[PDB]
């Protein structure tokens, strides 16, 4: 919230439209609609069907930092007894095969505990969290460059 | 041990859990023994552990290193560089 | 009869007609007194 | 003889090869 | 050549290699008048060493000195 | 006259958003990237042919497809400045007279 | 005037909002029959709209540069109307409340299956309670001086 | 042996009492609540019969008359629906212009101003556009007046009073026993025959009399009320002579067998009309003919009184092979003794046959006027779909009740289930390496086509014009159907549909209804998501089912119960391992699935399909085809359709469609908020109502039910259900908004 609101407020007062901002920050849509969706043109143009500019590495950047966010609510919302169970059966079915029981693991593959799996997709989360805003700030003020 | 309906007896753990090996031949080398004189005699300063994988490891590492450092401009764009000249930014450049 | 006064006092059903009858309330004062941003009477 | 030619294979291919097979040597097998 | 006129130049601050760019890729990302594909330094050390005193590459390259010599001690 | 909404940059604005052509010469808005581009007439100042629709495109209906163009063609002696009602927060606003 | 502030009456933003406002319902009543339900349903939102713009006129709102009335809770007396006296009002109806509340739980807190009394609400004994709302601010007063609002032993 | 009604008299007398008593069912709840838990247990039990009780006839009793119950309420929104046509609607300008004038059955009062919503739908009427698409069924089956809809809506109402009666009677008067309900041949003879068979008999005879004269009669440009009126059509024959001329002979042709004397009216063209834009009507009444025919027959299968017929035991045990043993013998007995395994067999076919019923009724629009209402066709299809898919995920949470608690080899055995039970980790190892290699192979596919894209190579992307994906077997498919009328199907004259090919596209009032649809990479690539997403939420599914009763994990899971929170952290962390906290993953993935498909669909009839056609024949789509160039990367996807189609909603403030953005962003705010109750747990919960308890006490405010946070089994189910809503809201948002304004 915080460096979203800093950030649109500056980036209508350096394109001398603060009227902008002061008309429509005081409605949820206009946060989104005039802000996010606005300023989100030429980052996600970054790349196209007709070519790419300098912008796509932040382009790419940006879609990862979704990737990334969205795969820490795996961690978050699936538990440990449904993956410890399909652990266990993957583990028969590898011990089953042909030409491939001849490889023996050295530890005994266990899924995640409760807590480490707790900070893995806080970790994830907080990751994608970053990188995206990081890419959509960069590449929304470098775009325009004001 | 499959004595019509038993299957456990301390005398053969293996047996009982199970520790055969459903694949296993048996067999004699099917490769004539004038051809296995060939190759265990040409492959054989590989078989070292330690030395195998050091020697992979810095062969390959020199072997990338060479091939990259003196590769031509057909085969990476990255060494050929630009082509054009560079437009200006929004309002920099 | 008295069952029924029971019944009708349970809590989700005391709650909906209280609170049907604060929005009827409420609807009828915003349409004797609409778009008011401010007490104007004092 | 253009330097990241070199550094930026060795760094990002082989180093993480050398360092990853190492370690996967040191923490899989008992002492 | 930021030092001569920094509100007209973008900094640079390292050379891409990538081999798996492609030729627009590196048309693209050649910028700040360099020689081949760089990134545009947005933390600001342009500014803040150009404040405090530091204009030429030799300045940077005794600074950098100094500063391994630091960490190794 | 063609007039290109949007950039291919994906920038919000008009190419060039602001240009002057001849009398009675009719001025294509034609979109290049970033559709759902509409172009909606300023309706303030532009001294004389004060009709909305005349020049305007109305809200909610806007160019469809990539490629799309809304065809004017102003004759109205005077300047008056066409922008796009969606992006016209992001500056995507252009003047265009006729002297 | 106030944080910059001018009186919409004499504002122009707020007049030309005004203004706009009414000109787009005018459109929606075109292209109908002159008198028609739906063409007397417009004209009744159109001066309904008047009447919004001129009860903000005369009830002395401030308006900045977008012509919006602003709300001023400083606690300046040129504008108690706008948080204020509203505030005192809700004050006195969330009091009254909240002590109807409290009231009703400590009268059923003694029978045997209080419960009971929670989950099926006793609706003779609510009603008796429920005008005590209307004294609460002296009640709750007296309650305090007694030392009886807050729990002692705990 | 014999089959008859038996019945028990008042077996329950109808009262107050228990009304008044909140958990009859429940011994424990019956007396009463100690916490805040209790009230949440009251709700969660209460439709749960097998377990209020043991008894398999108080179980059947109380599910016949549920189901009375449902029909009333399903008549009621029906009988709403007809006189909110009737009376607050534009049915009768509209059915003067239907292609201009758009369909809305619903006003709003002026109360806070909310009569914006009273939008301009065209013909002296300000309301809500409405998307049922109801309008188009009333036009089909003949209805002219508002006062035929009133009838109806009365009709239905007394149809609502006689299904609630029959549900009161049917349990409290003469409520059947279970020798009545475990006779399984007769309902089935009656149910195919009686219900299926008779009622479309039923169905063909009204549209031979009334819908096909009517539309007829409207298709020729009559003014709706110089229509005869439809009883006319029957008691004045040349009336119908003069359409057509074979209803002269008179059901004589019937009996010649002269059927061919009545190929005037039972065609079979196929394909649609070229003026309504929907299928011929005497196509369908053809249809329903044969279909009657073909149900009457099949409800004449199984043995009930005479000898006649089929012991469904016979067949099922007839069925066994050297793979299986001894299989299916011992299914009658399974099949008749638990209501689960019913429920989820039947969730299973609903499900599938609601999904089918979506794809052929955007294949093959059966309404007049339906095709070129886009709104109408986009709800329909997004709706069906939603509804199938949440079907499927509940025949698999019953699935997996009826393995907790009714599956017994004890008494009930089959040979089967346990030979399915007894190789479960092969066949869910199995499903999990497809479900791998899929998920590499069509995801992975988009990623290497977006990386190649951000690298400026776009010809070493999988397109159209760089590395083609092209979907052979389906393009093979489709043009073998194009090719089918009159080499292998001669008696038709157009192909079924015409996104099959020949041509011929179809428009109805400058827009199109419909033409061929290409298959190109992208639909190669989105063809693989969709099987991807299908095979992970099956093999969810199938391995809460399989391992419901036991695993390698928890060697007792059958005993801790169907639904239960874990068996504490041991073993490492057994959370979640119960069989419904897999059918809580499987409607995230679900969810997942069904959202790929129907923006998959939405993306490829704004592209492809629907458009605006023009004099020389030109039509420009919604979006020029950029669906087989852009879709075929991520980024594609976030920009040329959500963000691209995304600002026909974010614009609505201010207009009529500012519903839809409210919800837009209400939708949003509700997803975001089942997060709470997804990432977090129970525990940190309870602590902080200590605390707040601790704030009342001090005031002796404090409640005496104890308040409780919600039990573990229960935040999960709340977050799952608000997750769902949230999701679905928005797209339901974001799909009306974007096809009203630019449909
Ligand atoms: C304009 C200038 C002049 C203003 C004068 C204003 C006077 C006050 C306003 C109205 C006075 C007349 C009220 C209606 C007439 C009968 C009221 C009455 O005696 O009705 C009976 C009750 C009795 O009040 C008290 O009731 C208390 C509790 O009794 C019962 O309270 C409940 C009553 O249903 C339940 O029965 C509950 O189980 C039981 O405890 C006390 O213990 C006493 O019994 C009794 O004094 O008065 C009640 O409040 C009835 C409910 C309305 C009370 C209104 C109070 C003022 C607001
Ligand atoms: C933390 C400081 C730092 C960082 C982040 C980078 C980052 C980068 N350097 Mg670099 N470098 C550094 C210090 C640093 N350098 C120093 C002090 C020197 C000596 C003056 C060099 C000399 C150097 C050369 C010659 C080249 C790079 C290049 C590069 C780029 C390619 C990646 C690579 O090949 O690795 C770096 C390659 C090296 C040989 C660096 C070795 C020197 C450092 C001190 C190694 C430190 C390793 C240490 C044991 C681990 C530290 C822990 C922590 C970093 C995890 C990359 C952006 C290449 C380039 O230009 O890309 C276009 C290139 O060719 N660097
Ligand atoms: C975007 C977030 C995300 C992602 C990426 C995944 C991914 C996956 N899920 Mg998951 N899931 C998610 C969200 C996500 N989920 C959420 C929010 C929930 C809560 C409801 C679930 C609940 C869930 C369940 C219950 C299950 C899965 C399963 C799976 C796996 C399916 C098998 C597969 O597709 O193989 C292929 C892998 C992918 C398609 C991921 C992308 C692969 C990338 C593009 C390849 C890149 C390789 C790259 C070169 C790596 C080298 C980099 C180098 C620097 C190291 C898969 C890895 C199922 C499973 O386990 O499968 C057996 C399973 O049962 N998910
Ligand atoms: C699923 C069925 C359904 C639904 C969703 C609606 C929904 C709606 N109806 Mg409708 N209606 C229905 C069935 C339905 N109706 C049926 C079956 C009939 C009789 C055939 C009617 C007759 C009817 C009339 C005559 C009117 C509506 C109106 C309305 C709108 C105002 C809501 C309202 O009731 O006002 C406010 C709600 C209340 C005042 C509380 C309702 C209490 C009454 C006494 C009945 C409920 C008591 C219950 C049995 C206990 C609303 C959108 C009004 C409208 O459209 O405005 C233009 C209107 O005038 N309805
Ligand atoms: C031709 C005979 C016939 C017909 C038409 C039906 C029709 C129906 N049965 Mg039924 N049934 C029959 C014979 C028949 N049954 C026999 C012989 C048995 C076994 C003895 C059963 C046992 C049975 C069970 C256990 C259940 C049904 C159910 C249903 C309903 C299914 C839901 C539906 O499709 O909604 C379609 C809606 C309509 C068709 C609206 C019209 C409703 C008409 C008026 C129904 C009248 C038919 C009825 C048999 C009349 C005889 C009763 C008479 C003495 C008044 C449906 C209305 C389900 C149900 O009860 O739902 C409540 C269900 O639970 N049937
Ligand atoms: C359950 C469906 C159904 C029902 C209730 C009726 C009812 C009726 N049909 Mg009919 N009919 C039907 C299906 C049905 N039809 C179908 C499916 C066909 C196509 C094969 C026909 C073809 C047909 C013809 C050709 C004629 C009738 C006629 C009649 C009417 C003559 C009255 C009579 O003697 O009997 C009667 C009201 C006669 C008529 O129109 O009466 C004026 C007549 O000539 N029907
Ligand atoms: C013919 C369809 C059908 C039938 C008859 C049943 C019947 C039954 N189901 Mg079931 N189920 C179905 C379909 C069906 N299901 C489908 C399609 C799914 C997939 C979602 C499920 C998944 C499912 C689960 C996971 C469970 C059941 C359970 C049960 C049993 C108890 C249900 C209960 O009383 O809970 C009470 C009912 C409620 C609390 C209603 C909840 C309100 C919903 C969640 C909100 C809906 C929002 C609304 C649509 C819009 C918002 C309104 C709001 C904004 C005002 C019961 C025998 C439970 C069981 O234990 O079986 C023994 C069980 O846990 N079902
Ligand atoms: C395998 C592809 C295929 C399919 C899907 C169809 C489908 C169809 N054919 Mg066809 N046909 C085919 C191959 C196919 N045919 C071939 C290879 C030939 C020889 C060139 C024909 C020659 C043919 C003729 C002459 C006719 C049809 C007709 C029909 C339609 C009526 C079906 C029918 O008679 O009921 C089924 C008949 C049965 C006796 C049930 C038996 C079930 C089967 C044999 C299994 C139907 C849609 C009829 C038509 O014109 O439609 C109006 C018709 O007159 N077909
Ligand atoms: C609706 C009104 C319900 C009236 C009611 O239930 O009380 C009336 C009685 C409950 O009242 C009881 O009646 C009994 C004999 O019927 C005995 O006389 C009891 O003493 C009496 O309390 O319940 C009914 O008769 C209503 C039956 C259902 C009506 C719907
Ligand atoms: C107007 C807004 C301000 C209102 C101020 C009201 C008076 C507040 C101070 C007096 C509070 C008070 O008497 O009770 C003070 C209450 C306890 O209340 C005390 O209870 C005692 C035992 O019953 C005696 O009855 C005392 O008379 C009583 O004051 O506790 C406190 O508020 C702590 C402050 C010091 C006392
Ligand atoms: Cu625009």
């Amino acid at each position: 919230w915080v460096t979203f609101y800093w950030h649109w407020k500056h980036i209508t007062l350096w394109q001398g439209n603060v009227s902008q901002f002061n008309e429509s920050s005081t409605y949820l849509m206009g946060w989104l609609r005039d802000y996010l969706w606005l300023n989100s043109s030429q980052l996600i143009n970054g790349y196209n069907p007709f070519g790419m500019n300098s912008l796509s590495v932040w382009a790419w950047m940006f879609l990862f930092g979704h990737l990334v966010w969205a795969t820490g609510f795996m961690f978050l919302i699936s538990w440990r007894g449904y993956w410890q169970e399909l652990i266990e059966t993957l583990a028969w079915a590898h011990e089953r095969t042909p030409l491939a029981n001849l490889i023996r693991w050295r530890d005994k593959p266990v899924a995640l505990s409760i807590v480490q799996a707790r900070l893995v997709g806080l970790v994830h989360f907080s990751v994608g969290y970053i990188f995206t805003y990081a890419a959509f700030l960069i590449a929304s003020t470098s775009g325009k460059f004001g | 041990y499959g004595d019509k309906s038993v299957y456990f007896d301390l005398e053969d753990l293996g047996n009982t859990t199970g520790q055969w090996d459903l694949y296993g031949s048996d067999a004699p080398s099917p490769y004539n023994s004038l051809q296995s004189k060939f190759f265990e005699t040409f492959a054989a300063p590989f078989t070292k552990r330690g030395l195998l994988l050091k020697f992979l490891i810095l062969g390959g590492g020199s072997t990338l290193a060479y091939f990259s450092a003196t590769a031509s401009g057909d085969i990476l764009p990255i060494k050929k560089g630009p082509q054009l000249p560079p437009q200006l930014g929004p309002r920099l450049g | 009869m008295r069952d029924l006064k029971t019944y009708l006092s349970v809590a989700p059903v005391a709650s909906t007609l209280w609170f049907a009858a604060l929005a009827g309330l409420l609807i009828e004062i915003n349409r004797f007194f609409p778009d008011a941003l401010t007490f104007p009477f004092f | 003889i253009n330097l990241p030619s070199l550094f930026v294979p060795l760094v990002g291919l082989l180093f993480p090869a050398v360092a990853m097979a190492s370690l996967f040597l040191h923490v899989e097998k008992r002492l | 050549a930021w030092v001569q006129d920094p509100l007209h130049v973008r900094p640079i601050a390292h050379a891409i290699w990538d081999p798996h760019f492609g030729q627009p890729a590196v048309e693209a990302f050649t910028r700040g008048g360099a020689l081949g594909p760089v990134n545009i330094a947005y933390s600001g050390v342009y500014q803040w060493w150009y404040t405090i005193g530091l204009r030429t590459n030799e300045d940077l390259y005794t600074g950098a000195i100094f500063l391994l010599f630091l960490s190794f001690i | 006259v063609e007039v290109l909404l949007g950039a291919s940059d994906g920038g919000l604005a008009f190419v060039p958003s602001s240009l002057e052509v001849s009398a009675g010469e009719t001025i294509v808005f034609k979109n290049n990237a970033g559709f759902p581009h509409n172009v909606v007439f300023d309706e303030d100042e532009i001294p004389a042919g004060v009709d909305a629709s005349k020049i305007s495109m109305p809200e909610e209906d806007l160019l469809n497809a990539p490629g799309e163009t809304y065809s004017v063609k102003l004759d109205a002696k005077g300047t008056y400045k066409f922008y796009c009602s969606p992006h016209q927060g992001a500056g995507m606003v252009g003047q265009v007279t006729v002297n | 005037d106030i944080a910059g502030l001018t009186p919409c009456k004499d504002s122009k933003q707020f007049a030309k909002r005004e203004k706009q406002s009414i000109k787009k319902l005018e459109s929606s009543l075109k292209l109908y029959a002159p008198d028609s339900a739906p063409a007397l349903a417009i004209n009744a939102t159109i001066e309904k709209t008047k009447r919004r713009f001129d009860n903000y006129g005369k009830q002395g709102l401030l308006c900045g540069a977008d012509g919006l009335p602003h709300l001023i809770v400083s606690g300046d007396q040129r504008h108690w109307g706008e948080f204020i006296t509203p505030g005192i009002l809700f004050l006195y109806i969330a009091g009254w409340i909240g002590w109807v509340g409290r009231s009703y739980l400590i009268a059923i807190r003694d029978d045997k299956k209080p419960t009971q009394k929670e989950i099926i609400i006793d609706v003779p004994l609510a009603t008796g309670l429920v005008f005590r709302g209307f004294s609460w601010p002296i009640a709750a007063y007296r309650e305090l001086l007694n030392g009886e609002l807050v729990a002692k032993d705990v | 042996p014999e089959v008859k009604i038996l019945v028990d008299r008042d077996p329950i007398k109808t009262s107050f009492e228990q009304w008044a008593k909140p958990g009859h069912f429940s011994r424990t709840i019956a007396k009463g609540p100690d916490t805040t838990t209790w009230i949440w247990n009251l709700h969660a039990d209460a439709h749960d019969f097998d377990s209020h009780t043991s008894d398999l006839e108080e179980i059947s009793r109380k599910v016949f008359s549920a189901h009375f119950g449902q029909l009333s309420i399903i008549f009621l929104w029906l009988s709403g629906m007809y006189f909110h046509g009737a009376r607050f609607s534009n049915y009768e300008a509209w059915l003067n212009d239907p292609t201009h004038i758009r369909p809305s059955a619903q006003v709003v009062w002026p109360i806070v101003g909310q009569e914006i919503l009273n939008g301009d739908v065209g013909g002296g009427f300000r309301g809500i556009q409405i998307t049922s698409g109801f309008f188009q069924i009333w036009r089909a089956s003949g209805i002219t007046s508002e006062l035929q809809l009133y009838c109806t809506a009365i009709g239905a109402l007394v149809f609502a009073a006689l299904m609630l009666f029959a549900g009161w009677f049917h349990y409290h008067k003469a409520a059947p026993k279970l020798v009545w309900f475990q006779d399984v041949e007769s309902m089935l003879n009656h149910h195919l025959a009686g219900l299926l068979g008779l009622g479309s008999l039923s169905w063909a005879g009204h549209q031979v009399h009334v819908s096909l004269p009517i539309n007829q009669f409207l298709n020729a440009g009559v003014d709706p009320k110089e229509i005869p009126l439809p009883h006319e059509f029957i008691l004045n024959r040349d009336l119908l002579a003069q359409l057509y001329p074979s209803f002269a002979e008179g059901a004589t042709p019937f009996f010649t067998l002269n059927w061919s004397k009545y190929a005037d009216f039972l065609t079979f063209r196929g394909g649609l009309d070229p003026l309504t834009g929907g299928l011929w009507l005497t196509d369908i009444a053809h249809h329903h003919l044969a279909i009657a025919i073909l149900f009457l027959i099949a409800g004449h299968m199984y043995r009930t009184n005479w000898g006649i017929g089929h012991g469904i035991k016979d067949i099922l045990e007839a069925h066994k092979g050297p793979f299986t043993g001894q299989g299916h013998k011992g299914l009658y007995e399974i099949l008749t003794t638990s209501w689960h395994a019913q429920l989820s067999i039947n969730l299973a076919m609903l499900g599938s046959l609601t999904i089918i019923v979506a794809h052929h009724m955007y294949a093959m629009p059966p309404y007049p006027y339906l095709a070129t209402d886009y709104g109408t066709q986009l709800s329909l299809f997004t709706h069906h779909m939603w509804i199938g898919g949440f079907l499927i995920v509940g025949a698999a949470a019953h699935a997996a009740i009826f393995m907790v608690r009714d599956y017994d080899p004890t008494t009930r055995y089959n040979d089967l289930l346990d030979r399915v039970l007894r190789h479960r980790d092969a066949i869910i190892s199995h499903l999990n390496w497809v479900c791998i290699f899929l998920g590499f192979h069509s995801f992975g596919l988009y990623i290497h086509n977006d990386t190649m894209s951000a690298l400026g190579r776009p010809q070493d992307m999988f397109s159209d014009t760089a590395i083609q994906l092209q979907p052979v077997f389906a393009q093979w498919i489709q043009n073998t159907h194009a090719l089918a009328p009159g080499t292998t199907a001669p008696g038709a004259t157009t192909s079924t549909s015409l996104t099959w090919g020949g041509g011929d596209l179809v428009s109805v009032g400058g827009k199109v209804a419909l033409l061929p649809i290409p298959l190109g990479t992208a639909d190669f690539l989105v063809h693989h998501i969709h099987a991807f997403t299908i095979h992970v939420t099956v093999l969810i599914l199938l391995k809460g089912v399989l391992f419901a009763r036991s695993s390698r994990l928890i060697p007792d899971k059958a005993n801790l119960g169907f639904r239960f929170p874990c068996d504490g952290p041991g073993r490492g962390g057994t959370c979640q391992v119960s069989a419904w906290d897999h059918v809580f993953l499987g409607l995230f993935w679900m969810y997942n699935a069904i959202s790929v498909v129907i923006f998959h669909f939405s993306w490829k009839m704004q592209s492809d399909v629907w458009g605006s056609i023009n004099d020389q024949g030109v039509v420009t789509h919604i979006t020029g085809g950029n669906f087989a160039q852009s879709s075929i990367t991520i980024n594609g996807w976030l920009r040329d359709f959500l963000w691209a189609q995304a600002s026909q909603v974010i614009q609505s403030y201010g207009s009529s469609l500012s519903a839809y953005g409210l919800f837009f962003l209400g939708a949003h705010f509700v997803w975001a908020f089942s997060l709470m109750f997804l990432f977090s747990g129970r525990g940190y919960w309870q602590e902080l109502i200590e605390s707040i308890v601790w704030a009342h006490n001090k005031l002796k405010v404090a409640p005496a039910t104890q308040p409780r946070a919600l039990s573990i089994v229960q935040g999960r189910a709340v977050g799952v259900t608000h997750y769902l809503l949230g999701g679905i809201a928005t797209t339901w948002a974001f799909f009306l908004a974007r096809i009203i304004a630019v449909g």
